[PDB]
């Protein structure tokens, strides 16, 4: 109960920088998730050279 | 739930202008590691004789 109360209490924090804001967030967290993605692709490519 | 919903803020100052310039370094990031992933897929070609369609060395 207590943990709860202050994670909430941080999270009203941002919420307060608008709409516009959770967009960027949004944007960057999937372009971070694309290139994690290729860069896992071609470490994959590598380990098959014979 | 809660816990969850406040590490997706934490890489970004809250600041609209700063995320922006890092938006934009993460788009620079993503067409180079796609340009080395088509380089090593082109060099795959030659390499001649022979042997039978099938074999070990």
């Amino acid at each position: 109960k207590q943990e709860l109360s202050t994670s909430r209490q941080i999270l009203s924090s941002y919420e307060f920088l608008g709409p516009e804001f959770e967009g960027l967030v949004q944007e960057y967290t999937r372009l971070k998730d694309k290139i994690k993605d290729n860069r896992w692709m071609l470490q994959e490519l590598s380990k098959s050279l014979p | 739930a809660a816990k969850e919903k406040l590490n997706s803020y934490l890489d970004l100052a809250p600041n609209p202008s700063l995320v922006k310039v890092k938006i934009e370094e993460a788009k620079r990031e993503l067409k180079a590691t796609e340009v080395e992933l088509t380089t090593k897929v082109n060099m795959m070609e030659f390499v001649v004789p022979e042997p039978s369609k099938r074999r070990l060395k």
